[PDB]
């Protein structure tokens, strides 16, 4: 299962 | 801006017997960036019908694709094939060489 | 043995040619598992192996969610490295993403990954002890800071130590046949003339997985590097792997090489000689 979220550069 | 160029493989997933029906593979792997076209080709002529894996890369941050298609080896048939990408001046043909 | 879970998205800028295409792709050691593709009709992410067919209309339903919140994360990262590199909208640029995790032998957490790449370069990743980064140039040391005041690296950290490992052995449980399973490699050598006095000697390894292998070929026991033609390991299509190495040696001289190779089906490593 994925991350549920990633975070911008 | 960094440029790799496509390694280029052309082979059979089993061993070539004529009249027995096979996998042509055209593997294609440390290149970069990822816009790159591959095509199969029987006696010269594009193979309409082929498939390819979703775009991956290794651990090097280089894509990886495999393009494929079934068919049925003979004596006369030539298979090959024949990629560009932009590190490349022309477009190179691999031939399929059954007796590596 | 050890296995892994890992994760790729790749993202392309295509200026005026629409919206940047994304990628992500899953695998269980060297077997996929799933895909997106943000060309294709669907708009879901897709099974990739039978064995993961048996996930639930939830697991679907919240993968392709969140793996569409990846991608929008992605355009606007795209936006960002362009201002952070004073580049222009003309050209198109790449972003690449890698994550994952590694079990043991109890098939607890060994370690956990998660890197990122602009335009084929490291740009900034996570060290290994998932607490610090390492920042590849000034650009990067940017994000670092950002990323370190918004706490990014314990987020990661939960995921990489808790639904990492937790979904990769369920995968190894419902996926037993294709991923517990070591293939040996099925190996042998062949000789072509090239002229009057030199031949090629390649030693194959065909049908085995997973993917690690080592070919070496030895003259005289010394190893031969640096004249080796060493093909990179290639999918053959049925979920097995293929390999060769090849030397070009003076004709009459084939009794002093000899083909090595070492691959976890092995009980031993094999050396193929001439004679």
């Amino acid at each position: 299962a994925v991350g549920s979220y990633v975070y911008s550069v | 801006m960094i440029q790799r160029t496509p390694k280029i493989q052309v082979y059979s997933r089993h061993p070539a017997e004529n009249g027995k029906s096979n996998f042509l593979n055209c593997y294609v792997s440390g290149f970069h960036p990822s816009d790159i076209e591959v095509d199969l080709l029987k006696n010269g002529e594009r193979i309409e019908k082929v498939e390819h894996s979703d775009l991956s890369f290794s651990k090097d941050w280089s894509f990886y694709l495999l393009y494929y298609t079934e068919f049925t080896p003979t004596e006369k048939d030539e298979y090959a094939c024949r990629v560009n990408h932009v590190t490349l001046s022309q477009p190179k043909i691999v031939k399929w060489d059954r007796d590596m | 043995g050890s296995h892994s879970m890992r994760y790729f998205f790749t993202s392309v800028s295509r200026p005026g040619r629409g919206e940047p295409r994304f990628i992500a792709v899953g695998y269980v050691d060297d077997t996929q598992f799933v895909r997106f593709d943000s060309d294709a009709a669907s708009q879901r992410m897709e099974p990739r192996a039978p064995w993961i067919e048996q996930e639930g209309p939830e697991y679907w339903d919240g993968e392709t969610r969140k793996v569409k919140a990846h991608s929008q994360t992605h355009r606007v990262d795209l936006g960002t490295l362009r201002g952070y590199y004073n580049q222009s909208e003309a050209g198109s640029h790449t972003v690449q993403r890698m994550y994952g995790c590694d079990v043991g032998s109890d098939w607890r957490f060994l370690r956990g990954y998660h890197q990122y790449a602009y335009d084929g370069k490291d740009y900034i990743a996570l060290k290994e002890d998932l607490r610090s980064w390492t920042a590849a140039d000034m650009a990067a040391q940017t994000t670092k800071h950002k990323w370190e005041a918004a706490h990014v690296a314990e987020q990661l950290r939960a995921y990489l130590e808790g639904t990492c490992v937790e979904w990769l052995r369920r995968y190894l449980e419902n996926g037993k046949e294709t991923l517990q399973r070591t293939d040996a490699p099925k190996t042998h050598m062949t000789h072509h003339a090239v002229s009057d006095h030199e031949a090629t000697l390649r030693c194959w390894a065909l049908s085995f997985y997973p993917a690690e292998i080592t070919l070496t070929w030895q003259r005289d026991g010394e190893d031969q590097t640096q004249d080796t033609e060493l093909v990179e390991t290639r999918p053959a299509g049925d979920g097995t792997f293929q390999k060769w190495a090849a030397v070009v040696v003076p004709s009459g001289q084939e009794q002093r090489y000899t083909c090595h190779v070492q691959h976890e089906g092995l009980p031993k490593p094999l050396t193929l000689r001439w004679e």
